[PDB]
């Protein structure tokens, strides 16, 4: 309800809140492609800024990993991708930031 | 045009007609921009760009844009385009300078374009120069623009380590 409401319920303020709580939560509760689902629309949306909190979050539930994710979570980053400069560069950036970490390890020092 | 014999000369003329054009009209002026552009090989331009220089005091003035604004958005195209083919020069730095003074984000938009472009560009030296320029532009000012502006800028760097 929430995801889909508040999709079209608006508010970018709301979506700040909620993010930064959904950004801990992830694999814990499963339901992946649901999930990947909204979370691809929720960045759908432009704003940089809206984008970038689908990769934030993402984050502590990249690390967990799901009823799926590890190879894929590897794949995906990949597969999408992004440029628009300093957008670009948050999408290099996090990459690079990937790029510059073992990726386990990554998770580990970032996420904490 | 296709009298693609096309003779110079011709080309040529298009700057006393184009005067006429600061009895302005944008539209019309605006099918002269595409029109204009066209003949250059890269050439019968200083006169121009000098003359463009011209119509940018002229741009200046006082004004009250509302037609001819659009008209230099459109400039900046057909200008932009010459320059990609050209080797270019002074006149440049001066829409540096020119875009510092400016306010709206169309521009900035053009300019950032040039961020790309000049990114890929690099022959350097201009830049720095400017860069500076720049930097004083940028300690001379604030702005979301500016803001955004440092970022990318920020993000490219070099030395003065």
């Amino acid at each position: 309800h929430l995801c889909e409401f508040i999709e079209d319920c608006e508010f970018t303020v709301l979506a700040t809140r909620i993010l930064h709580l959904l950004g801990q939560e992830g694999p814990k509760t499963n339901n992946p492609s649901k999930y990947i689902r909204f979370i691809y629309n929720r960045v759908v949306l432009e704003h940089e800024e809206v984008r970038a909190g689908a990769v934030s979050a993402l984050a502590k539930f990249g690390a967990q990993n799901e009823e799926m994710l590890p190879s894929i979570l590897v794949l995906l980053k990949r597969c999408v991708m992004d440029d628009d400069n300093e957008v670009r560069d948050r999408a290099t950036f996090y990459l690079n930031v990937l790029e510059q970490k073992q990726k386990a390890l990554n998770a580990g020092y970032i996420l904490n | 045009k296709e009298h693609p014999a096309h003779e110079r000369v011709l080309q040529d003329l298009v700057m006393d007609i184009l005067r006429v054009l600061s009895t302005p009209d944008l539209e019309v002026r605006k099918k002269t921009l595409q029109l204009a552009l066209d003949l250059v090989s890269s050439r019968n331009v200083e006169e121009l760009v000098i003359v463009l220089k011209k119509e940018v005091i002229k741009t200046n003035n006082v004004s009250e844009h509302e037609d001819t604004d659009k008209y230099r958005q459109l400039l900046v195209r057909t200008l932009h385009s010459c320059s990609v083919r050209f080797p270019d020069m002074a006149a440049n730095v001066i829409p540096v300078l020119m875009e510092f003074l400016s306010d709206s984000n169309e521009a900035a938009a053009a300019d950032v374009l040039e961020f790309v472009r000049e990114a890929i560009q690099r022959f350097d030296n201009l830049r720095m120069l400017i860069v500076e320029k720049m930097l004083e532009v940028f300690h001379a000012i604030k702005s979301v623009k500016i803001y955004r502006g440092a970022l990318w800028i920020l993000g490219e760097y070099c030395s003065t380590k």
